[PDB]
């Protein structure tokens, strides 16, 4: 909007009333904390959100940081721009004093003049007339300034990592200004979100422009050049897989570019080769770059940090702390089996708990923008772009790590509870510290980090996946480079011919099965319909589910015990989990 | 979330 002086109304009860006084200057508008409380803000033709705050002085300022940096030297005429309510302007004059406790004019306005203009001889703004003699309320430092983007990043054999915080402005913003600049270029688009539920929220704030989601349902789809394509990562990797109607993508984007899900690193490292054969430009954005072992990174808004006592299962005293807080709260559990035990103990104290995992993630995370809730009890998931309403995290700071045992047949385990690492500690923290409240945010945490993932059984996972996907011009995708040394796997030693490598995508996609899984029955020899195999493992190889003998009904209509021959822990971890692979030994899909 | 601008006057000095 139009740069100026304006009134702060606030519809009440039979009429509006000017509750403050703003100055919208060089594109952010400025007023005081007390007179808006961080509430938004509504123009015809315009939304305005808050992005940065300072309580304890009484200031925030809308659409970006603070920008008015002139200040006032002593003994020097200034001029309160009065704008009081219900009374025209007025430029009064006077001489301000000095400071007691940690500059006053003595003028007497009326409440809700609160916010008007300081200003000196040369037409700036020195601070704001605000707390009642009456201090000119002035930020020390400016912004935090400008944006994160916007340079000469789309040339061919460039790869870009944008190191955007919560708070950025990355999907209003910045998303779509990249998309623009794309258009314009006339570059072959695709977008990549690392779930649904954010793919959403970028069509959203695309909206206008010609964007195209591609299901997963589809292993291709083309229009030309003009259409931006908008899928999840997964989705990328799968066609990469299926289809040698892969497009020639100029400028590839990946959003939430840390995620460590094998399919998502596959992506980054196809990508990366991409870009090195002088054919496309990319843009990884993530608030954790490959480097980055900062748990308590910079954000735009204040974050109060409590080491203390989480409790890792159900307890009935000793922790009045998590139940007392008033406001919404995220907790990261380990597993869903440790959420299951946390929610039930809160939903016990009366609490609203939603609970939150990989695959509810796109039916359950709505809920949590809609309805009223207290906790949400959520796996790292979380870690990739969910957005919360929330003042608080809990974070145990424990997860579980998937790993291929060698010693022995060779199985998959799920290792832990074991400490995170530096960047999901980071992620899980940045779900706070975004919007601006009357309370800093609290992340409540227990334990270090730990940089112990290069056993991690997704980075050979990943590269099952890489060395089975295929370039049209003959060259060799391999990891993206700050991840490439996270496994010791050799180079196309899991690479699959003929139909065995048709048999190893339709085990992930139509079977859902893991990677790891997936690679062991294809390169086996053995056919998609068949599911002899998992009933034909060792006595030890049995699976449990909830401490009795898993026993599955056929599609003959035969009784066997639930015994694969490769196991995976993965598919027994949970309820859902299991109840997925059941229905995939009875070969009902 | 109930919150609006007007216009009042634009930043400078008077003569």
């Amino acid at each position: 909007l139009s740069e100026g002086v304006y009134r702060i109304m606030q519809r009440g009860l039979f009429g509006k009333t000017q509750v403050g006084v703003g100055i919208h200057m060089e594109g952010v508008f400025h007023t005081m904390w007390h007179v808006t409380r961080g509430s938004v803000i509504c123009h015809e033709t315009g939304r305005l959100e808050p992005s940065w705050a300072d309580v304890r002085n009484d200031m925030i300022s809308y659409g970006g940081g603070w920008r008015l940096g002139d200040k006032w030297d002593k003994e020097e005429d200034v001029q309160v721009l009065a704008i009081e309510p219900g009374k025209n302007p007025k430029h009064v004059q006077t001489k301000p004093g000095l400071f007691k406790t940690l500059g006053a004019v003595t003028l007497d306005f009326k409440p809700g003049t609160a916010g008007s203009p300081i200003i000196n001889k040369k037409g700036k703004v020195i601070g704001l007339y605000g707390n009642g003699v009456s201090a000119i309320t002035q930020a020390e430092r400016i912004g935090e300034p400008d944006y994160e983007v916007d340079e000469d990043i789309f040339r061919k054999k460039r790869l870009t990592i944008m190191d955007l915080h919560p708070g950025a402005g990355k999907t209003k913003r910045i998303l779509p200004s990249i998309v623009r600049e794309a258009l314009k270029r006339r570059l072959r688009t695709l977008i990549l979100a690392p779930t649904r539920v954010v793919a959403a929220e970028m069509e959203e704030a695309l909206r206008g422009l010609p964007i195209r989601y591609q299901t997963p349902a589809v292993k291709s789809e083309h229009t030309g050049r003009e259409i931006v394509d908008l899928m999840c990562h997964a989705t990328f990797t799968t066609r990469l897989l299926s289809s040698t109607r892969v497009p020639n993508y100029n400028l590839i984007v990946m959003d939430e570019a840390h995620f460590t899900d094998p399919c998502s690193v596959a992506a980054r490292g196809y990508i990366s080769t991409r870009v090195e054969m002088g054919e496309a430009a990319a843009i990884f954005m993530t608030a954790t770059p490959p480097g980055s072992i900062d748990p308590f990174p910079q954000s735009n808004s204040p974050i109060e940090d409590i080491e203390r006592e989480i409790p890792e299962r159900s307890w009935n005293t000793g922790f009045d702390w998590i139940t007392d807080y008033q406001g919404k709260t995220v907790w990261f559990v380990p597993s869903i089996k440790a959420g299951n035990d946390i929610a039930n103990c809160l939903r016990k104290s009366g609490k609203k708990v939603i609970q939150l995992s990989r695959k509810t993630f796109d039916t359950e995370y709505p809920k949590t923008k809609l309805t009223d809730w207290d906790f949400v009890v959520t796996t790292d998931i979380s870690e990739m772009g969910a957005n919360f309403r929330a003042g608080r995290v809990i974070d145990p700071r424990r997860c579980l790590k998937p790993v291929i045992l060698t010693d022995g047949p060779e199985r998959v385990i799920l290792a832990g509870p074991i400490p995170v690492t530096p960047a999901s500690a980071a992620q899980r923290r940045g779900r706070i510290g975004r919007n601006p409240a009357q309370e800093d945010d609290q992340y409540v945490f227990s334990g270090d980090p730990l940089k112990n993932d290069e056993d991690h059984a997704h980075w050979t996972e990943a590269k099952m996946l890489l060395d089975n996907i295929y370039t049209p011009e003959g060259i060799i995708p391999t990891l993206f480079g700050p991840e490439r040394e996270k496994t010791q796997a050799i180079d196309g030693e899991f690479r699959l011919r003929g139909e065995q490598r048709k048999t190893f995508v339709e085990l992930m996609r139509r079977g859902d099965l893991p990677v790891w899984l997936s690679y062991k029955v294809a390169s086996a020899g053995i056919s998609y319909k068949d599911r002899e195999w998992c009933f034909t493992g060792e006595r030890n190889n049995q699976i449990l589910e909830e401490n009795m003998e898993v026993e599955i009904w056929t599609r003959e209509g035969e009784k066997k015990k639930l015994r694969p021959k490769w196991l995976d822990a993965r598919v027994y971890a949970d309820p859902m989990a299991l109840k997925d692979f059941k229905e995939f030994a009875s070969g009902r899909k | 979330a109930d919150l609006s601008l007007e216009k009042a006057a634009n930043v400078q000095w008077d003569e």
